[PDB]
């Protein structure tokens, strides 16, 4: 005769009622990609709609209640996670009809079609082989070719869609409590009434820029000493004490920097430790790789995967004759039956990818006593942090020496451990700036501080300010520079690959701290310890119902956002970009061009 | 068809066979239990595809009414070898003994 009352009682059938049809989805899905027929397909038009149309009716019902005053607190968090009603939350034709207008204007970027002047038998498609023209091109200009032929055949018609999209998405979340449509992903681990453990969503802006001064040292250092080594191939292109063009890197805009590490190695006479020879031995496959992963995964402390997953998902080659994909995605199937939507073969990144999926798996099992609906990390970059590190720790070299792939006895290189920090700096520590500097601006103009007629003059002149990468040519109103991503056509969940950067190497610090690794660190398993696989084990079932910092500030030491750790795990990187930046400098020269 | 929904536990050798909807608020729901009413004894809507927990177990537990009457059922106690012209200790069908 209550709120509290009804409130326990239909959550606590939604709890397993729509993990029921959650469990019914990740089937189909799983079905299609593993199974790619004529009617498996159907696996999605029945599934995702059907979700979200039993996610707005529970919502509709849920909403009856203040949901406020009950005693419980995780009540609430499942609440607050209910209440995402989506698309319609202003008006019906404004909302549906955004919706759909982005249902053919997402589809249109991911056509990839690319009619070149010249000859129109010569395309460029948004596949990776993309990367073999414009990230890895032989040509020194045939990569310039290649990026203004992608952006005037792809972005012509990408303007208009984003502008009326920007424009009019605010005010359906503004009726939602919601201070514009950014917020919708800014601030969904926002919780309130207890101090300490909270979050704010315009605590996130105001943190963004304040947070990289002491990251200067070390990404502009890396930034700056790498440069030094993009001179021998790019003549009168370079300017080391300046800035770079954008199509002299592994993205077409900043993301990637790896892509040049094979012209910038710091010493090329050595390489870096592989595994590959390793598989000359006996050809570690998926159902043998996943195996021999256990030494570092039995050891932990925490159980195995799920008696389920090796029985259901194929081992060797899911082609066959049955069409199939094999890509790298993190799956929560629920119901206690979780697997991998991977197929692991000779290949150090291979062997990599095989640990991310099963990481996510321990992860999702260790919170098992979670609701449902709150059946998921900390945040949206928390789930996949503590799945993919397990992923980062596979090439460790003071454990690849423990199971035949590299001998006990080799002493590591001079420069071989520092190969290996920068070959991977460019694509983690090389991409945080990109969403440090545009994604806030990005946020700021959500906001609506930036008028109609600034959108892509303004984002030359604030790119000349952290990430600094430059371009030979502005253009007017006519191209497509800055909503030019995949990511950004439909305001992907950027917090989600934010968090995760920001406290990426903190979890494998606090999972170092008992396992005695003092001397060499950004290297360091588990294994053999059972107090660090303990200590994280609070990390693993956080998830949702508890406070996303909990196990965060109870065993990290951090629970806000931290600089420390980035500087730590390339702490004999930062040490040597600081020393060997001799006969050069450091800082950027934005007010530069070449073309000019 | 496991019971989700009563108004309180079960006792002891009780059985619950109604599906009365389980009212909570005071606002009477009768008729079809819809809004802010619903029906009890929730699916399992397994498949064959689960973990350990998540699959059904059947239970044949004893609970049996040992009071203060005779025991009808008992023991099979079994027999042995019949041994004859020498001697033993018999314990023929509860009289004992012994000799050939
Ligand atoms: C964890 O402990 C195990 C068990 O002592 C060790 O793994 C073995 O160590 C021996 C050396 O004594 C080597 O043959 C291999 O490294 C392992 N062999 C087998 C069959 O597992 C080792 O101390 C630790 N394991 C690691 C570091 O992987
Ligand atoms: C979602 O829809 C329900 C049902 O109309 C409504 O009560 C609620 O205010 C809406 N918004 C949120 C954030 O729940
Ligand atoms: C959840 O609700 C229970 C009552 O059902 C209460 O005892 C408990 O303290 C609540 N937990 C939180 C975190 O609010
Ligand atoms: C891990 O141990 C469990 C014990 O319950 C069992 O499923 C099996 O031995 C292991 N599972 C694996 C290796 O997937
Ligand atoms: C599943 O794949 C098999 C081959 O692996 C083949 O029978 C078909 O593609 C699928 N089976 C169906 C759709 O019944
Ligand atoms: C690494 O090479 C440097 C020269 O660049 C020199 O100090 C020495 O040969 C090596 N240093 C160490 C610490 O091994």
């Amino acid at each position: 005769s209550t709120i509290e009352e009804q409130a326990k009682t239909f959550l606590d059938k939604f709890n397993h009622e729509a993990e029921d049809l959650f469990y019914q989805s990740s089937l189909a899905s799983w079905n299609y990609n593993t199974n790619i027929t004529e009617e498996n397909v159907q696996n999605m038009n029945n599934a995702g709609d059907k979700w979200s149309a039993f996610l707005k009716e529970q919502s509709t019902l849920a909403q009856m209640y203040p949901l406020q005053e009950i005693q419980n607190l995780t009540v609430k968090l499942q609440l607050q996670a209910l209440q995402q009603n989506g698309s319609s939350v202003l008006s019906e034709d404004k909302s549906k009809r955004l919706n759909t207008i982005l249902n053919t204007m997402s589809t249109i970027y991911s056509t990839g079609k690319v009619c070149n002047p010249d000859n129109p038998q010569e395309c460029l498609l948004l596949e990776p082989g993309l990367n073999e023209i414009m990230a890895n091109s032989l040509d020194y200009n045939e990569r310039l070719w290649a990026w203004e032929s992608w952006r005037s055949e792809v972005g012509k018609q990408l303007r208009p869609l984003y502008e009326e999209y920007v424009v009019l998405k605010n005010e359906m979340a503004r009726a939602n409590h919601y201070e514009d449509y950014g917020d919708y992903w800014r601030g969904d681990y926002e919780v309130n009434g207890v101090d300490g453990y909270d979050y704010s969503r315009g605590q996130l802006i105001e943190d963004v820029e304040h947070t990289f001064e002491e990251i200067k040292p070390l990404y502009e250092h890396l930034h700056a000493y790498v440069r030094a080594k993009l001179m021998n191939a790019y003549p009168s292109y370079i300017s080391p004490i300046g800035c770079l063009p954008a199509h002299l890197l592994g993205d077409m805009w900043g993301r990637f920097w790896t892509n040049l590490y094979s012209l910038t190695v710091p010493f090329g006479q050595k390489p870096n430790i592989d595994v590959t020879d390793a598989m000359v031995d006996q050809a570690w496959d998926a159902q043998r790789i996943f195996k021999e992963a256990e030494k570092f995964f039995v050891s932990v402390g925490l159980p195995n995967m799920t008696q389920g997953f090796w029985e259901n998902s194929m081992l060797t080659d899911p082609g066959n004759v049955q069409k199939a994909v094999c890509h790298p995605t993190a799956w929560d199937l629920g119901k206690g039956d979780f697997r991998i939507l991977m197929c692991t073969k000779v290949t150090m990144d291979d062997f990599l990818t095989a640990h991310h999926e099963m990481g996510h798996i321990q992860y999702d099992m260790a919170y098992a006593a979670q609701p449902f609906l709150l059946r998921n990390g900390a945040n949206e970059g928390f789930h996949e942090a503590v799945g993919e590190i397990m992923s980062l720790s596979a090439a460790t070299p003071k454990h690849l020496k423990s199971i035949g792939l590299l001998s006990p006895d080799f002493q590591e290189d001079n420069e071989t451990e520092i190969n290996f920090l920068l070959k991977q700096a460019l694509t983690i520590v090389g991409t945080l700036p990109f969403t440090y500097m545009l994604e806030k601006w990005r946020w700021m103009v959500f906001k609506g501080e930036i008028p109609k007629d600034q959108w892509m003059k303004k984002w030359w002149e604030m790119k000349r300010e952290i990430v600094g990468v430059v371009e030979p040519v502005p253009h007017d109103e006519t191209y497509c520079d800055p909503a030019s991503l995949f990511h950004v056509s439909n305001d992907y969940s950027f917090i989600r690959y934010y968090t995760r950067t920001l406290y990426q190497f903190q979890f494998q610090e606090a999972l170092c701290q008992a396992a005695k690794h003092e001397g060499p660190l950004h290297k360091c398993d588990i294994s053999n310890s059972t107090e660090a696989g303990q200590k994280l084990f609070n990390m693993l079932r956080l998830g949702k119902s508890e406070p996303w910092t909990l196990a965060l500030e109870n065993v990290v030491g951090a629970k806000n956002m931290n600089v420390r750790p980035l500087l730590n795990y390339f702490e004999p990187l930062f040490t040597w970009l600081k020393d060997q930046n001799k006969n050069s400098f450091v800082g950027w020269s934005t007010d530069w061009s070449p073309y000019a | 068809l496991y019971r989700l929904f009563r108004k309180s536990n079960l006792k002891p050798f009780e059985r619950d066979i109604s599906t009365e909807i389980y009212q909570a608020g005071n606002k009477p729901c009768n008729g079809v239990a819809g809004f802010n009413c619903y029906f009890p004894l929730r699916s399992y809507g397994f498949r064959p595809t689960y973990g350990v927990g998540h699959q059904p177990y059947r239970v044949v537990v004893l609970s049996f009414e040992l009071l203060h009457a005779p025991a009808t059922v008992c023991g099979p106690k079994k027999s042995t070898n019949l041994v004859k012209n020498k001697c033993v200790n018999f314990n023929f069908n509860g009289l004992t003994g012994t000799g050939v």
